[PDB]
């Protein structure tokens, strides 16, 4: 399954 | 003047944290990272002892950058008309922990234990210095591949640590705790411990457990990889739905799963070299 970054700030 | 003290190399990344370039201090060829933050994008401001108005990120970095620690240290900073420029340590060679886990998959528990231990020590250092990071995640952890040392980055969502409730949050939602999702309220240490549970699951399973609000508040941790019973217990304890049910940093580091941690040099020689 798709692993992704998650934006913050 | 910034333009003459540093030679600027390639862009390393950009996002909510600003734009970060590789650099070298011309004084002694020291490797640095050069972070630019636009003034218009700075949410929280703070004051130095001199009274100079600076981004909160500079205040927090100054508080944690004294002495050695598992935090990327602020070496200098400059004000420009429309931006601030931060000069940060640059270990070499380096890979952030998000990319490391993407490439390696779920980490052996011995390696996850060593990484997690160092993150705990770094977060303890921040809290001892009066600083709450508020965005602990694999993306914000750099691995010094030759020394086996982990370094926290990107304090741009952080705050001064306090004992009263926080009602603002600009960190990463999938690492944020259910009391934030439900009530827009959290306390600093117990929210940090929740994010550390997310991080530890991420290490030992190869990705974070929750992607949706309903999963964050649901309180059910399904393990998608083989994980030892002791490690599962620590993760589930960090991910307790009620904040007061979560462990303190002391209880985490005294947990049976955390015992007999490798040294950083051993970690590098066994797992990184
Ligand atoms: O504070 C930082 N934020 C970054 C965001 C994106 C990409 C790189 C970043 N590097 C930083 C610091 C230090 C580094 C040392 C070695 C490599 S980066």
């Amino acid at each position: 399954r798709k692993r992704r970054r998650h934006p913050s700030g | 003047p910034l333009e003459s003290q540093y030679q600027v190399g390639p862009l390393l990344g950009s996002g909510g944290f600003g734009s970060v370039y590789s650099g070298i201090r011309v004084s002694d060829n020291l490797p640095v990272a050069i972070k630019h933050v636009e003034k218009d994008r700075i949410s929280d401001w703070g004051e130095l002892p001199n009274g100079t108005r600076v981004p909160m990120e500079v205040v927090l970095l100054k508080k944690v950058s004294s002495g050695f620690s598992g935090v990327i240290r602020l070496l200098d900073w400059f004000e420009r008309p429309d931006s601030f420029v931060l000069i940060l340590e640059r270990p070499e060679p380096v890979q952030d922990l998000f990319d490391f886990i993407t490439e390696r998959g779920a980490l052996q528990e011995e390696l996850a234990r060593s990484f997690f231990w160092q993150v705990l020590e770094a977060v303890r250092h921040c809290h001892n210095c009066g600083v709450l990071h508020r965005d602990i995640k694999d993306e914000n952890i750099l691995i010094d591949l030759n020394r086996g040392e982990l370094k926290l980055i990107d304090f741009g969502s952080g705050a001064l640590l306090k004992d009263t409730v926080y009602t603002d949050f600009d960190g990463t939602r999938v690492y944020s705790p259910p009391e934030w999702i439900r009530y827009h309220r959290y306390h600093g240490r117990s929210a940090a411990v929740w994010s550390l549970g997310i991080l530890l699951y991420d290490m030992v399973c190869g990705d974070i457990p929750f992607e949706h609000d309903e999963e964050i508040i649901g309180g059910q941790v399904f393990f998608r990889q083989r994980v030892s019973s002791e490690c599962q217990h620590l993760i589930r304890w960090c991910l307790a739905l009620r904040p007061s049910d979560r462990p303190t940093f002391e209880e985490i580091q005294n947990h049976p799963w955390m015992q007999d941690v490798l040294l950083p040099q051993e970690t590098a020689e066994i797992h990184l070299h």
